[PDB]
RNA sequence: AUAUAUUUAAUUUUUAUAAUUAAUAAUAAUUAAUAUAAGUACGCAAGGAUUGAUUAUUGAAAAAAGAAAGAAGAAUAUAAUUUA
RNA sequence: UUGUUAAAACAAAUAAAAUAAAGUAUGAAUUAAUAUCAAAAUUUUAAUAAAAAUUAAAAAA
């Protein structure tokens, strides 16, 4: 139940593809290296009642 | 008073049992015999045959 | 410095609501009520609430050298059936003195009897408009 | 001439509950006595090796320690010592990990009280009842003592430990607080070890040795 | 009682404990029958 | 870990192996093929006077194993019937009832009539515990 | 009670003949030192002394004469065997009980008692154990409420097969005195206990979880204060300590109950040997089917509990005859009621 | 339910704390008859049922 | 950079305090180790 | 701490089953001896979300709901399950005054009875869904009555998925395609 | 009057145990009591050819279901009774699996006396008891007609009900033999 | 009165001693003044027209049986 | 009239099983008045004893080993009150 | 509870019951010299000394 849980499903249906692509079977495949570095940001402000700025 | 806290302060954390049991921990899983989907013991499924068997 | 409020030990946690059904509680509820009745601390009553309710009662309470003696009106019956719980509500008004007590059944110094099964919702009815204004007019001239 | 109160529903031979005897005083003692073979309690442990089963066997003949013969006690040592190495660890069963605290400590099975309890027995047994049946059979004597030796007593810590680079301490620490009740300080073998060396000892104030003349170089 | 198991210890099917020496006067028991491989797994 | 834990925890296993030690003396009768239980001596001294005359009795209790295999094994025998049937006491009875009535003298007021069997307020009051002879209750 | 130092153990403060040791038999004169040059110079080795003769030879003349007038000071020997029940070295083992339920009951005099009744299911002497065989330090385990095997964990199931009794629910431990041992597997009927009896009761109250301070401590955790530090009774001079850390055992909010209670000498009620039940005057704080604890109360008001004046316990545990049949046996004739006391 | 573990109370039988011998609903049986049933001007249902019943006993 | 875990041992935790006597850490030797015996009358 | 349903107005000759509930009024609290409160933002407002839970439910048989509102759901079907049994004025009248569609007042008081003449209790029946709902991570629960096929209007339809359109009627089964409502 | 209220209060104390009836073989079965309520009519046919009594003295009472029970226990009546007893195997570490869900009790005319009850009890114990070892060891008569057809696994003979207690003292007044006799002779004439 | 599996001895005396209480009960009078009857339990005798003591207690043991497993009567039994 | 560190109150979820070891004198300085103790010694008289038991607060004191993502309720206090 | 009026009403204010105000995702800002920061007691040095010394031993979330 997490919204990383649901990325890396998401990931790893696309590199099951992958690999199902390239020639690999499917009963011996095996996580090896995950890992995850930093990327883009976005700053957002935002008003809020009776007029108060947030940042995100 | 408040100062930034080392790394190490940053790991103390992990050490203690809530923070394991809440993120890193496992499930023990089997597959429905009705649906042949991932399922744990005690949560079922929507259709007709989940409902009346409890696969 | 350290101390503990909780403890998990097992002979402590474990309950048995489980094996409560293999005790005739209710059985055991009967048979004391049935011990008092053939002791005569309580006499067995079969009435409803509402024909109960408004029947003028005698207690009297056994006291030496005199037994004090009160005559009231049941104003309320906690039971309708015979039990070790029982419960009564009299009210009853000496000479510019009015009561209001709670009767338990099976006291061996207390002999209360109902004159009648028979009730009148009427005079219950002025029983418990006398008693609601003298407790108004105590607490008026209290405050 | 009595009759029963009610009807005995009918069993197949296999299904029945034989081996077992209540007590002489029924009414008041309803203690659960096994008579069960040893060849039987042998074939159950080897056949089904579950721990259940294996807590099982090992009650029984513990409780059958008592009048069971020689031959009988050799044949159960040695089909108790089968699954324990010298390498390893003696009598570790370790199964469950719990990190409640900082570092982890390992709780083991009941395989572990099982065979603490059967060492007990046999002491009892041999010690108290029958001090005789050592010195007059040099087999049990060295077969119990391999066997002590097999299962490594005199060091309770490593039936504790899980790793060799972290000994425990479960067994010679134990504070007032209320830790390590139960599992320190056991008296496991230190009686029977006593008499042992005792029986080795008898020979100096005899001057004649007995055992030592009955087995063999 | 769907979940409850005969004999086996809280419905644990790697815990049998039917035809041992668990005295149990007024409780009956299940004779033992040995479980399959895909059972257990 | 305070001194007197650190303390503790270091001569606890050597507190046993000294009482081990001290079992091996005994061990050694039954090695030998006289299985002899420990003796104690019996000592008659336990009945003193004090400094403030008045009674001292020390109690000592010992433990016979052969007693208490024999407790482990056989069952006791059968309950009292009167035993637990009378309830017991509640209250405990002074040691000296002070009647203040006795039916002997003629003239009750009169103090030097009263029979002597009949306990004074004096000892009414004093005595709560036994005589110096009797000790029990 | 009466202070006695040991140094006043001397032959002149012993209330009967004093008697050495002197090896094997007991004599009435220090053991004269074997070796003659141990002699000190002015110690009197005595042999014969008339004096204690004559007094240990009226001694025994009269106690073995008049047994009626000298029956109190038979004592100094012959001591009562082990074994037998002794006023102030046995006791017993308590039992396991269940709260039944409550009720109300009246005595005699007209004193109403809201009291609780108790029910023990099957109480059974499950373990023996001692450790490391010392003295005072054996304790008997007995277990309640009688269960099926697929109700235990599997780690206590274990324990009940090996022991052999049958697997009970719970299982409490008393620790008592070697002379009151039952073997393994004896039933406790509930006459064990009798009706005049002060009993100590162990329990676990409810629950309420977090709770306030207020309502916690009541009225007391409002104001919560001590200061151990030296103040001026006169202005002298300056000097004071300040109170930096807050001292341990600061009232505040926590958990509330879940806890071991214990109440000590409740007397008892009425017992129904029937239906094993017991009620108590007491009314209690746990729930209904906490499996609660009951064990003799040593002594009060410095007046042991088992004495001849109020009566002997059904030592070591009551057993009933053989021709009685709690089945054939109705409910009202198995009630036994307390003499009657008054609290007020 | 280990966040809200220390909070909540937590029990073995269910929460199952029922004593037959206290006083039940069912054994009370009516509630009018207590003073706060037939003067509680605040709730329009215990006005409304009190008069019904009076004026129903009363009929009777 | 040498470092001392912070998840150390406690008298309170179940594993308990160790003996010297039985450990085997590198600072402690045991070959070179007499018996000697000390009466302290006086 | 007392509960002025226990003032009981024109009482019958015969006591009823139950005698000190409403039975539709449910109490909720947190202690065993009542129902299980689903958040709300008042008791007025749980008693109307209760209210039109249950009217849907009566309505098309069956009801999906997260968190707690799923045994106070079943413990009210089974009370109105239990008033159709009784059958009587006063049932109807009440039941009228809880529901919100008179309309489905009246095909419970139809159907009912000869759907469960032969049950005692536990009418309803709720399976805990494995899927979560997305927004809350709450778990969720099919409540649904269990004789569907022995007699009811509803009968032979497949709840395993949604018809096409929402007001489209339910799926049927092809083995009991034939009967008409 | 008091005296009165405690005289008719002892009157129907010392009055005989009306509707009251002792059972000679409970007798049950595995099958629901939907199920023998249709053939509850045969029972008391078959019943009355095993006792070889004439035909309409057998009388079944009341159809009981045990209640199913996920944790067995055995002191409740309403527990499902089993197969196995411990007087029966005194030496077996536990019970046989359960026997009876379906109880019905067996009564007799209301003249036969408590030795001919009993006697007839053990009768029907041992012939059921014949019965179920010869269906066990295959795979005509009534017992074997009630085994096969009606499903009928159990019988029960049960202890008298001692729950019934002697009126000593009734309202604080103890009870002499001469009033009790004469109420016994009152309720006689009134039974007359 | 809440016997539960089968009526007693003790339930027994429990009527006849109760019984004195009401000096009015005839046994002509309605069904309803019988202990744990309730609404279903009543209404199931009225549809077999038993509206008289007298009569439920001329109940056969079949008929109550079909009152208790196939109607619906929870203590027809009892009662 | 600012979210902090030390220190405290708790918790780390059935552990079959308390504490021979930290609470290093004592939960009151092992009490303790009280009717009855006493219309009694002592006092011309008036008046006025020492005193400790049942009536009270007097047990003084810490329950640390087993497999963990539902509500520790299948929830209307029954371990399924019959259930298609 | 207090106060006012009249021969019960009004206003204040807190302490018990009851109601709500998540265990879900989204997510800032005050602050920040720092060793995986020095649990405590004693003594002392130029003003809180968290600066030094002596006893003692202070677990983790
Ligand atoms: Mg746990
Ligand atoms: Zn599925």
């Amino acid at each position: 139940l997490r919204k990383g849980h649901q990325i890396v499903f998401r990931a790893l249906e696309m590199a099951q593809q992958g690999a199902e692509a390239k020639g690999l079977d499917k009963e011996h495949l095996r996580v090896a290296h995950i890992s995850c570095y930093p990327g883009p940001t976005d700053k957002q402000i935002d008003i809020r009642s009776k007029g108060y700025y947030a940042w995100k | 008073p408040k100062r930034k806290k080392n790394p190490m302060q940053l790991r103390r954390k992990v050490y203690g049992l809530h923070f394991k049991e809440k993120y890193l921990k496992m499930e023990e899983w089997y597959y429905c015999p009705l649906c042949a989907e991932p399922k744990k013991p005690g949560e079922w499924c929507r259709r007709e045959d989940c409902r009346q068997i409890k696969p | 410095g350290y101390t503990r409020e909780r403890t998990n030990r097992h002979f402590f946690v474990a309950r048995a609501n489980a094996f409560f059904s293999r005790l005739p509680i209710a059985r055991v509820q009967r048979s004391l009520a049935m011990e008092a009745v053939r002791e005569g601390r309580m006499r067995p009553w079969k009435y409803t609430k509402e024909q109960i309710l408004g029947a003028p009662v005698t207690c009297n309470f056994e006291y030496n050298p005199r037994p004090v003696r009160l005559i009231g009106t049941v104003m309320d019956a906690h039971t309708e059936e015979t039990s070790i719980k029982g419960g009564l509500k009299v009210y009853a008004r000496n000479e510019e003195t009015n009561m209001m007590l709670w009767i338990p059944p099976g006291n061996p110094k207390l002999r209360h009897e109902v004159t009648s099964t028979k009730g009148s919702f009427q005079h219950y009815l002025d029983e418990r408009d006398k008693w609601d204004e003298a407790w108004i007019t105590g607490r008026a001239r209290m405050k | 001439s009595r009759f029963p109160s009610q009807t005995m529903s009918p069993c197949s031979h296999e299904e029945e509950m034989r081996g077992y005897v209540v007590s002489r005083d029924y009414p008041l003692i309803d203690r659960l006595h096994c008579t069960r073979s040893i060849e039987e309690l042998v074939a159950q442990f080897e056949d089904r090796p579950q721990i259940e089963s294996r807590v099982a066997a090992l009650a029984d003949m513990a409780s059958t320690v008592s009048f069971r013969s020689d031959e009988e006690l050799l044949r159960m040592f040695t089909a108790i010592s089968a699954p324990f190495s010298v390498d390893g660890r003696g009598l570790n069963f370790l199964t469950v990990k719990v990190s409640k605290f900082g570092r982890p400590y390992y709780v083991p099975n009941s395989l572990l009280p099982a065979y603490v309890n059967l060492v007990d027995a046999t002491t009892i047994a041999l010690v108290r009842e029958q001090p005789w049946r050592l010195s007059a059979s040099p087999a049990l004597f060295i077969q119990v003592l391999q066997f002590m030796a097999l299962i490594k007593v005199f060091e309770p810590n490593k039936w504790f430990t899980f790793s060799d680079h972290a000994p425990s301490n479960r067994a010679d620490y134990r504070h007032a607080i209320g830790v390590n009740h139960s599992t320190a300080f056991w008296g496991t073998g230190e009686e029977l070890y006593d008499f042992m060396v005792e029986l080795l000892r008898v020979e100096d104030d005899g001057r004649i040795p007995t055992m030592l003349d009955l087995c063999t170089r | 009682a769907r979940n409850l198991a005969p004999g086996f210890s809280r419905g644990a099917l790697k815990h049998d404990w039917r035809a041992l020496g668990v005295y149990t006067p007024d409780h009956p028991q299940v004779p033992y029958h040995p479980l399959q491989t895909w059972m257990l797994g | 870990d305070s001194f007197k834990e650190h303390y503790h925890r270091v001569h606890l296993p050597r507190r046993l192996a000294l009482q081990r030690y001290a079992r091996q003396q005994s061990l050694r009768n039954a090695a030998k093929g006289n299985v002899k239980a420990e003796e104690v001596p019996y000592k008659y001294n336990r009945w003193w006077v004090n400094e403030e005359h008045e009674f001292v009795h020390q109690y000592a209790f010992v433990e016979d194993p052969e007693v208490t295999k024999a407790k482990r094994e056989t069952l006791p025998p059968v309950t009292r019937e009167n035993i637990w049937k009378e309830p017991q006491q509640t209250f405990f009875l002074p040691f000296a009832p002070y009647v203040r009535v006795v039916d002997y003298p003629k003239d009750p007021d009169a103090k030097f009539l009263k029979p002597v069997n009949i306990p004074r307020w004096k000892d009414y009051m004093q005595r709560t515990k036994p005589v110096i002879p009797r000790t029990w209750y | 009670p009466s202070l006695m130092r040991e140094k006043d153990r001397d032959m002149y403060h012993c209330y009967y003949p004093y008697l050495f040791d002197h090896g094997d038999k007991m004599s009435l004169y220090p053991k004269i030192p074997e070796n003659p040059r141990e002699w000190q110079p002015e110690q009197l080795q005595t042999t014969y002394d008339a004096i204690r003769e004559d007094k240990y030879d009226a001694f025994i003349r009269l106690r073995e004469k008049f047994p009626e007038l000298y029956q109190d000071t038979r004592a100094w020997d012959n001591p009562p065997p082990f074994g037998e029940f002794n006023m102030f070295y046995s006791v017993r083992f308590g039992m396991v009980g269940v709260k039944a339920f409550t009720c109300k009951d009246y005595d005699e005099l007209g004193n109403q008692f809201d009291c609780t009744a108790f029910w023990f299911p099957d109480n059974q002497v499950v373990k023996h154990s001692t450790r490391n065989g010392e003295v005072g330090t054996d304790k008997v385990y007995v277990g309640a409420m009688n269960v099926p095997v697929e109700f235990h964990k599997p780690h206590v199931a274990a324990f009940y097969k090996a022991a052999g009794v049958p697997v009970k629910h719970v299982c409490a431990g008393f620790p008592i005195t070697p002379d009151a041992y039952a073997p393994v597997g004896t039933k406790l009927d509930v006459r064990h206990f009798k009706p005049g009896q002060e009993v100590t009761i162990t329990f676990q109250n409810t629950d309420y979880g977090f709770r306030g301070v207020m309502f916690r401590h009541g009225f007391d955790g409002g104001y919560v204060w001590l200061g151990d530090s030296r103040w001026q009774r006169r202005p002298g001079a300056m000097g004071t300590e300040g109170q930096k850390r807050i001292y341990p055992g600061h009232r505040m909010a926590g958990q509330t109950g879940a806890a071991a209670e214990t109440y000590q000498g409740v007397p008892v009620w009425r017992i129904d040997y029937k239906n094993s039940l017991i009620y108590l005057p007491t009314l209690l704080d746990a729930d209904v089917g906490t499996y609660v604890r009951f064990s003799d109360t040593i002594n009060t008001k410095g007046l042991t509990l088992w004495n001849e004046h109020r009566g002997l316990p059904a030592f070591p545990t009551f057993i009933p005859p053989e021709d009685e049949d709690l089945s054939k046996l109705a409910t009202d004739e198995c009630q036994l009621k307390s003499p009657p006391l008054y609290m007020y | 339910s280990f966040k809200r573990l220390p909070f909540g109370r937590r029990s073995t039988s269910g929460g199952v704390n029922f004593n037959k011998g206290l006083l039940t609903d069912r054994e009370r049986g009516d509630p009018f008859t207590e003073p706060h049933a037939y003067r509680n001007k605040k709730s329009i249902a215990a006005i409304s049922k009190v008069a019904k019943k009076q004026d129903i006993l009363l009929r009777e | 950079a040498p470092f001392k875990s912070v998840l150390r041992r406690h008298k309170h935790h179940p594993e308990g305090l160790p003996l010297y006597n039985d450990m085997s850490k590198q600072w402690l030797c045991r070959e070179g180790e007499r018996w000697w015996l000390l009466d302290a009358r006086g | 701490k007392a509960r002025y349903a226990g003032i009981d107005d024109n009482p019958t000759i015969t006591y009823k089953p139950w005698d000190t509930t409403e039975p539709l009024m449910a109490d909720y609290g947190w202690t065993r001896g009542k129902l299980p409160k689903f958040r709300a933002r008042s008791p007025f407002h749980r008693q109307q979300i209760a209210r039109r839970m249950v009217t849907e439910m009566i309505r098309k048989d069956y009801c999906i709901v997260g968190g707690a509102r799923a045994p106070a759901l079943r413990i009210l079907a089974d009370h109105v399950v239990e008033l159709a049994k009784a059958g009587d004025t006063d049932s109807r009248q009440q039941l009228a005054y809880f529901l919100h569609d008179p309309l489905m007042v009246d095909k419970a008081f139809d159907e009912y009875p000869r759907r469960f003449k032969d049950m005692n209790a536990k009418y309803a029946m709720m399976t805990r869904l494995k899927s979560r709902r997305r927004t809350d991570a709450v778990a969720m629960y099919f409540v649904e009555y269990k004789n569907r096929d022995m007699s009811d209007n509803h009968k032979g339809e497949d709840y395993s998925a949604g018809p096409e359109r929402f007001f489209l009627p339910p799926r049927i089964v092809e083995t009991e395609k034939g009967i008409q409502r | 009057s008091p005296g009165t209220r405690r005289r008719v209060l002892q009157e129907y104390a010392l009055s005989p145990l009306f509707g009251a009836r002792v059972p000679c073989c409970v007798v049950g079965t595995l099958r629901t009591a939907k199920e023998i309520i249709v053939l509850k009519r045969d029972i008391q046919s078959l019943l009355c050819e095993l006792m070889e009594l004439p035909q309409g003295s057998v009388t079944l009472g009341p159809l009981q279901q045990l209640r199913e029970m996920m944790l067995y226990r055995h002191g409740t009546p309403l527990s499902p009774r089993l197969g196995d007893e411990r007087q029966l195997n005194m030496d077996a570490y536990a019970r046989r699996p359960i026997a009876a869900r379906t109880m019905m009790d067996v009564f007799l005319a209301e003249d036969m006396s408590l030795d001919e009850i009993v006697n007839f009890g053990r009768l029907s114990l041992g012939k059921l008891q014949i019965a179920l070892n010869n269906l066990r060891k295959e795979n005509v008569e009534p017992a074997q007609l009630l085994v096969d057809r009606m499903g009928i696994s159990y019988c029960e003979i049960p202890s008298l009900d001692e729950s019934d207690y002697v009126f000593a003292e009734v309202g604080g007044v103890a009870v002499t033999d001469e009033e009790a006799e004469r109420v016994a002779q009152r309720w006689a004439e009134r039974c007359e | 009165i809440a016997t539960g599996g089968r009526v007693t001895n003790e339930d027994r005396r429990w009527w006849l001693v109760h019984l004195e209480c009401a000096p009015d009960i005839t046994p002509g009078t309605f069904i309803a003044w019988l202990d744990c009857c309730g609404t279903h339990t009543c209404k199931k005798l009225i549809e077999r027209n038993i509206w008289t003591i007298e009569q439920v207690a001329a109940l056969d043991s079949d008929q109550v049986d079909e009152l208790k497993y196939r109607e619906g009567c929870l203590k027809m039994d009892v009662v």
